[PDB]
């Protein structure tokens, strides 16, 4: 059982909070997808 | 007392409160405060081998 | 030779909804009100419990009372619940607000005319009127009130005909009432002088029985009211029912009933088993005598231990040896002396009648007059007594004009009941 | 990386994807009547009787 | 039938009925144009086939009412029924009961009476307000006096926001509270607490909410309003009224300040992590962490609880919650209410609103329980009352709308007689 | 005839297990309802469905 | 039932809690995001979703290691709350954390405590995992521990207790600590439990053969202790004990409730297969000062009662020789008043190992939990590095200065020569 | 000829779980109950350990003790353990904790009243109860405990009715418990005054047994209950089959007790031999009593070499006439006269049964009433002692209501039966 190998795998690539994640994001490649087309400053999905 | 201390020599009570005669009692300005007390604003060491009372 | 019955108030109503489920089941009769069943002895006294109609139809002499409306859309909501007259349903637009004085005097007054009404046609339709039943609890308002005004006016004409009434004592443990004290000492002292016989029914026997012998997870109102249904069949099974040795209301009160004022009783059925015990039990007498002479059997939450059975009725009902019925009732007296007056020797009277109810082969119905019954008043008793030193609740009574002083005559009615149930206890030969 | 991460939580993760590391129990012990005890009808007290009575 | 007129005073009145009635038309299915009568209670059926509340929104300030005519409801909304006028009583009891409130109240009775005529079976008038402002004190007064001088002894249910113990949003706040309370004694049949700071503690604690609102505070005030008529509004084991539980609850007619809790309150994330039953609900309850009102019930002695039980509780559940309570010693039921707990079966969980707080649960409990812990608050208003009193500070505002020196000696000493009162229900006799 | 006695005690004692076995009272199920039951179980409600 | 709620105190009770509840939800096959693709009514409680949630209570003073468990693998095991985390540690003061900052949370604290106990119907008592060595464990501790006793009356109480080793110590006032918890543990506690740090890792270092094992290793071995202590009420066998039992079996007085532990058989993966692991084998391993978790020398003192957990295919047999062997081993010896002084609970399931762990599969087990006079020797290392700091008032300002005063560290020891008089009383012959 | 049996602890229920397997066995039972004998011998005696449901299910008449939940369960799980009735189990919400005074005192005096319904219920309706049945372990602390409890209330209500205990004697060989002297001298001056005989059960002397003459390689705690199961069926094999000699419970104890606190008996069974010597030895009935006197061959841990034998019963099963069951009672008698006691000639008696046990052809059970069965009564007592004079796990047993008082009468009454023992062996004619 290699625990530094399935940390890797697993735990470095794991998000525990999706808040934080995109309020302030690294380096990171996951947990990045949120709400599509959901924010709009406009606050209207019409062109602006 | 003896040689092994006491919880109200150490400090603290296991002792329960009597809630029905003074717990819930409910505090007012006639009745609590005014005989014994302020208003309803926001605002030890007793071992019986030594001279403290338990 | 046949009784009308009459519902008061919410528990009185859900609890005569499925009384005449197990009646019509036991006569074979629809819940539309068709005669399908496959014997001549369901038909042959039909009409102790139904009229016949136009059409053939069989409607239940029963009288449905309640101020609340709300609740009584239950009752035809039931699977029985279009056996009914739609003229026999009598509603008031607002609650009792669970008021002894609402439910008699104020709002039960201006309801209770076309209930006699209807009661009095049930009667003059009747040929030879047994008696009058009633079933309602004494925790309510017009369940209590409504009921007690209704024997009251009913003692006024018909003064010998057997009052049944099956009064649910609230119990304080089950207790969902703070003015349950209040209305079961307003409707005691009534019960007393208004019902021939008062059967004590206490919703906390009920869930123990319910609990322990039936072990059954979730009885509900329902599988309460199951019980007091199977006895409420039981008690007239002989009216309705050849048996080697029948019986009728007048009779039990005869047998049961020493002196006027005491007409309060346990109820027991048996048998009553779980569901998983149901292979280990053996059905006979050797056993029905033991669950019903039980203690956990009583329908009513004071043991029968506290005090000594004035008397002592046991309705057998199915394929018995009545020598086999009589010899156990012998030797529970010849071996329970210390549980049995002495003065009044042979305290139990056993009737038996020969067809069982639906689905049983062989069962029992018991009625105790043991002086036990002054424990449910005793501790309703000091209730009240603590109720009222503070004048607790009574503005909710006078507001109606019911004076603080019926009260205190309430509390000696029904001191008196507990001293003379004591006294009873206590006399020696 | 955390020391945690790399045994407890690694450990965990091990055990999401490798459902047989979990081993068999016997629990005859517990069974109907233990559920049976749990009933909170039993804190209710039906028919009980005290010296106070 | 079975109605109940929701009558909305001043600006919170108007944002608590605006939840409200977005609750109710949530839990009925009507959108927001007017598209079994469990409805009956609050949306009268409309001869143009819609559903109009029977709600009366009445403020001085015109813009929360403006709000409302031009919000999503407009079409649900009656055109009337949403009385406007055209300035505010500048957060002052004399502007709104004595100059602006009497111009006013002279059609809102006019409304209140075209809604009477609507109902037929009127249960009672809900009042909300908070008294720390002008209108909602004011002009909540004169509204109730002038419903209890024409409509007699119809149900009054104020569900007051008095000031909170420690937050404020107005200094004048203790003197339009002491000046409120004598009408929300004297004309009010039952007064709720509905304090701010209470209900912040449960949306940050157990809803983890770390900037609450008068969002959630309205939306818990709604669901506290919604579980409380649920009862006639919907079936039940133990189906209560509002005369039935102001009997079961109010033991004396200057006793009916009464606390409130809802249970339990928990968010999507919490719920599906804890066991939701009816014991831990109704320990969640009794807990002082638990209540809409910041006073802790354990610092007094309990008197009359109305639990209110929604989902699939069983009185079972309730039965041994309530043994559970009583063979617990940390709340003290007062020593003349033996009893003291009232039970209401509801079978239609409550209906969450979306974009709140609250999870979709299968079973809640609101508690209205009159306690003698109630004048915690009433010291800390008056003690306010009389450091602002002491030097005679804002009382030139109060004096020039025509309001004379000796309301304000006079409505503290209301209010320290209802301190004694209160002292003297719970003192051991 | 008392060899017949037994065998019908014994009969009427299988029946009795089995009505009792397959009761609605003690197996928690409502087997008949009304079309107003269905919507509405004030007494007769165990559980939710 | 048989529910016992498990309290977790301070850094230490927190990492070995996460140690027993990985074992927990191991051995009652429930994943590490709390539900199962039943005596777990022990430990987890279900819930309408279908999940289990463990009957744990965590507390810190300080948010790390909290926050690292809600960050971790089993944050969706562990419920939001009964994880109370304060907002700064008590920084290795039984002061600070008994009388300024323990009191702010002990009352959330223990309102947890009240609602998790709520729900258990017929709860045993509680275990409470702490080293009172720092001053959280300590110090809250000690203040839970006293309002638990208030509050639950006679419940059973199994304090783990890590206490600081004579040799090696991580910290400078933790015999200061420990010495003002004594109380605590010595009143308030039914039954003590030592679990020092350097006989465990002497026991790893040599029994189970890997360089660098860590407090990881230490709380997984603390928690198979646990789990072999609760296997006899949560799985069958053939003599089962409950928590009431072995207290009863091992306490001899109210005020002698100190007990040692140890385990076997600890081996690893290469040692597992070579060696006949039989039941006199493992016996003798535990009697052994080796396979002890705390270092008091058997032949110093003498054994007042011993307790046995068993697990596996143990039969009564191989139990009974071994108890036989013990018995006529005259290495060792018993109190004189004490004659069987063996208690013994055979329960069939076998130890559970925990992937990734250090553990082998053994098809059976032992633990002793063994209340014996040579524990006085501990408590002779503590108050002798306590008087030597406490000559001339050192390190004494940061604990006056945070509530306390200075009778309450001479009063503590009195108690513990009080603790140490009574045990040798205990040990003197008649 | 009625016994009615009772288990007590986990100890007492394994064992009596496992006799009942013997007699199901024997009587040809089914785990479900039903009967599948080759002779109609099995049904006409099946009364006196089963009784017959009118649907001709057979269940034990056992009643099933013991404060933990668990044992009940495993029990019932047990391959024969849907035998019993579901409601003759049992059970407490927390154990007895392995303390006498808990189980006789707090919590074992509480459920002892549940204990006795079921078990009055079970004794009522045998139709001539010949006597008691009980199976226990004094070393535990529901079997010591509660144990002696029911056999105390017992005694009080069924006078001369017999008691049999089977009561499991620890010893420190084989020590797992160290409250072991204190609860069994607390047990042992109960089973003095409220047993009419008891025979006594050592796992020492079992587990020798088993090693020595059955030779099994891992003997288990089910072999050593089918031992005692097995000696325990034979102890009434007159009473439930037909014999040549017939013997009763009350016979035994006459021929067996010479004086009323002596009737603590040392017992075994034969014949015994292991797997692979089965086929070698010829069971001869002179083989059958040599084993039976063998002093390795008793199931109680104390050489009869250091005693005499007050008294003897043989109760043979088989093909088999009375001289081999009179005239080497006699050989043995004559050639161990040392052995034995001159003012009582013929120590032996012998009983015939004409069904042996299936498996077997002819086998016996022997119960003998030695004078050395005080050795253990010795041991105990200064085990007890050394305990008693430093208060040692006294703590415990004071803190549920006993006192130092009661310790001390339970030693003098041991050390009272102790002389007596020793007296009555070195007393000359
Ligand atoms: N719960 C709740 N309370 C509110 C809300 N809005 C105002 N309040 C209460 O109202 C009190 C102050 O009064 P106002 O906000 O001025 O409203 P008002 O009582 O009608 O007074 P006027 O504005 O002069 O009519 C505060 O103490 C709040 O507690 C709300 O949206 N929700
Ligand atoms: N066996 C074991 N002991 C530990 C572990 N973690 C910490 N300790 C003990 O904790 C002691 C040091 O105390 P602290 O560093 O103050 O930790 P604490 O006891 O939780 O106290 P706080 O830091 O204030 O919370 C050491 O002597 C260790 O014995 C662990 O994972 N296993
Ligand atoms: N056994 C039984 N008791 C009931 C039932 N319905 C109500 N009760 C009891 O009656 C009390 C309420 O009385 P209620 O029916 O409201 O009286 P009413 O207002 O006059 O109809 C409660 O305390 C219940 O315990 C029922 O169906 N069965
Ligand atoms: N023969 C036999 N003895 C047993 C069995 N189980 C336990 N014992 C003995 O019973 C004693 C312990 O009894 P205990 O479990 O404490 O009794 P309890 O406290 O009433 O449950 C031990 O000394 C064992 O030798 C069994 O299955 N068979
Ligand atoms: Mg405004
Ligand atoms: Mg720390
Ligand atoms: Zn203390
Ligand atoms: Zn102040
Ligand atoms: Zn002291």
């Amino acid at each position: 059982f290699d625990g530094e190998a399935t940390a890797l795998e697993h735990i470095s690539f794991d998000v525990s909070q999706p808040e934080r994640r995109l309020w302030q994001p690294g380096h990171a490649t996951t947990g990045l997808e949120g709400t599509g087309g959901g924010s709009t400053y406009n606050g209207v999905k019409d062109p602006w | 007392h003896g040689s092994y201390h006491q919880c109200e020599c150490y400090g603290h009570d296991t002792q329960l409160p009597n809630y029905r005669r003074d717990i819930s009692k409910p505090r007012t300005l006639q009745g609590y405060y005014a005989p014994n007390g302020g208003c309803p604003c926001p605002p030890g060491l007793y071992c019986s081998v030594r001279g403290a009372d338990t | 030779r046949e009784i009308v019955s009459c519902q008061a108030g919410q528990c009185g109503n859900q609890i005569g909804s499925k009384f005449w489920e197990v009646i019509s089941d036991e006569h074979g009769v629809d819940p539309t009100g068709t005669y399908q069943g496959d014997s001549d002895l369901q038909l042959e006294r039909i009409n102790v419990y139904f009229d016949e109609s136009s059409g053939g139809r069989y409607v239940p002499r029963a009288v449905l009372m309640d101020l609340e409306p709300g609740t009584m859309d239950s009752v035809r909501a039931g699977p029985y619940g279009q056996l009914f007259r739609p003229d026999n349903f009598i509603f008031g637009q607002s609650g009792a607000g669970n008021n002894w004085a609402k439910g008699h005097y104020t709002e039960g007054a201006e309801l209770i005319d076309s209930v006699l009404d209807v009661c009095r046609k049930e009667a003059e339709s009747c040929d030879c009127l047994q008696g009058f039943q009633l079933s309602h609890s004494l925790g309510g308002g017009t369940g209590s009130g409504m009921g007690t005004l209704l024997i009251s006016k009913l003692r006024e004409e018909y003064p010998d005909r057997i009052m049944m009434t099956f009064s649910v004592i609230p119990s304080p443990r089950v207790s969902d009432t703070v003015v349950e004290p209040y209305n079961t000492t307003l409707s005691v002292h009534q019960l007393v002088e208004n019902s021939d016989e008062s059967m004590c029914i206490d919703n906390e026997a009920l869930y123990d029985i319910c609990f322990r012998t039936l072990k059954l997870t979730t009885p509900t109102f329902g599988d309460l009211n199951h019980l007091v249904a199977a006895v409420m069949s039981g008690v007239t099974c002989c009216l309705r029912f050849p048996g080697q040795l029948n019986s009728d209301l007048r009779k039990l009160a005869v047998n049961l009933v020493p002196f006027p004022r005491l007409h309060f009783f346990m109820m027991g059925f048996a048998p009553l088993t779980s569901r998983g015990s149901q292979q280990y039990r053996g059905l006979s007498v050797a056993e029905l005598t033991q669950q019903m002479f039980d203690a956990k059997n009583m329908m009513q939450a004071a043991d029968p231990r506290h005090g000594r059975y004035l008397t002592a009725s046991a309705l057998f009902r199915g394929r018995m040896s009545t020598k086999e019925v009589d010899e156990q009732m012998l030797n529970v007296q010849n071996k329970n002396s210390s549980y049995f007056i002495e003065w009044i020797p042979n305290n139990i009277k056993s009737s038996i009648c020969d067809i069982p109810p639906k689905g049983l082969k062989m069962s029992v119905t018991f009625i105790g007059n043991n002086t036990c019954i002054q424990e449910m008043f005793r501790r309703v008793g000091e209730q009240f007594t603590g109720m009222f030193r503070r004048k607790a609740f009574l503005h909710w009574y006078t507001g109606e004009g019911m004076d603080e002083m019926e009260f205190t005559e309430a509390e000696s009615n029904m001191n008196d009941l507990v001293s003379e149930y004591q006294q009873y206890q206590d006399a020696t030969v | 990386l955390t020391t945690k991460n790399v045994s407890i939580d690694a450990s965990g993760v091990y055990l999401f994807d490798n459902l047989e590391a979990y081993p068999l129990t016997s629990s005859q012990c517990v069974g109907k009547m233990t559920k049976w005890c749990d009933n909170p009808m039993h804190k209710t007290n039906l028919r009980i009787h005290y010296m106070e009575d | 039938m079975r109605e109940a007129i929701c009558i909305h005073i001043g600006q919170a009145g108007c944002q608590v009925g605006n939840a409200c009635w977005e609750l109710f038309c949530l839990e009925h299915g009507i959108q927001p144009d007017g598209s079994d009568d469990a409805f009956n209670t609050f949306f009268s059926e409309t001869g143009a086939g819609k559903h109009v509340p029977r709600c009366l929104f009445l403020d001085l300030e015109p813009t929360v009412v403006d709000e409302v005519r031009t919000g999503t409801y407009r079409q649900l909304f009656n055109p009337e029924q949403l009385v406007s006028g055209k300035e505010d009583a500048a957060n002052n009891y004399a502007r709104g009961h004595y100059t602006i409130g009497k111009e006013i109240v002279d059609l809102a009775l006019d409304r209140i009476r075209k809604l009477a005529d609507n109902c037929t079976g009127l249960q009672g008038f809900m009042v909300f307000h908070a008294v720390g402002g002008g209108t909602g004190s004011g002009l909540g007064a004169l509204l109730l006096e002038r419903l209890s001088v024409d409509y007699g002894k119809k149900s009054k249910l104020g569900y007051t926001v008095y000031p909170s113990p420690q937050v404020s949003t107005a200094v004048v706040e203790p003197y339009n509270c002491v000046l409120s309370t004598h009408s929300l004694l004297e004309h009010t049949d039952v007064a709720t607490m509905l304090d701010n700071e209470a209900i912040y503690d449960l949306t940050r604690r157990s809803l983890d909410i770390e900037r609450p609102s008068y969002t959630n505070v309205n939306r818990l005030i709604g669901q506290v309003v919604s579980s409380l008529t649920a009862s006639l509004r919907f079936d039940g084991a133990l189906n209560v009224d509002l005369t039935e539980f102001q009997t079961n609850l109010v033991p004396y007619p200057r006793i009916h300040f009464v606390l409130t809790s809802y249970a339990p309150v928990v968010s999507a994330e919490k719920a599906y992590h804890e066991q939701l039953s009816v014991a831990d609900i109704t320990n969640s309850v009794f807990e002082p962490a638990g209540m809409l009102t910041k006073c802790d019930p354990r610092h007094g002695k309990y008197m009359s609880c109305c639990l209110m039980y929604r989902g699939d509780v069983v009185p079972k559940d309730v039965n041994a919650a309530i043994a559970t309570i009583k063979t617990k010693r940390t709340i003290q039921f007062v020593d003349w209410c033996p009893t003291g707990f009232k039970c209401g079966i509801n079978y239609q969980p409550p209906t969450v609103v979306p974009g709140g707080d609250l999870a979709k649960v299968q079973r809640a409990v609101c508690m209205i329980a009159n306690s003698t812990a109630i004048a915690e608050v009433f010291a800390r208003i008056d003690h306010k009352f009389d450091l602002m009193y002491s030097k005679r500070a804002f009382v030139h505002w109060y004096v020039g709308e025509g309001m004379e020196e000796g309301e304000f000696s006079e409505a503290r000493e209301d209010l320290a007689a209802l301190e004694k009162d209160y002292e003297e229900v719970g003192a051991e006799s | 005839e008392a060899v017949r006695a037994k065998e019908v005690d014994t009969l009427l004692s299988l029946q009795e297990m089995a009505y009792q076995m397959d009761s609605d009272f003690l197996n928690e199920r409502e087997t008949v309802v009304s079309e107003l039951g269905a919507s509405v179980k004030a007494e007769r409600y165990k559980g939710m469905s």
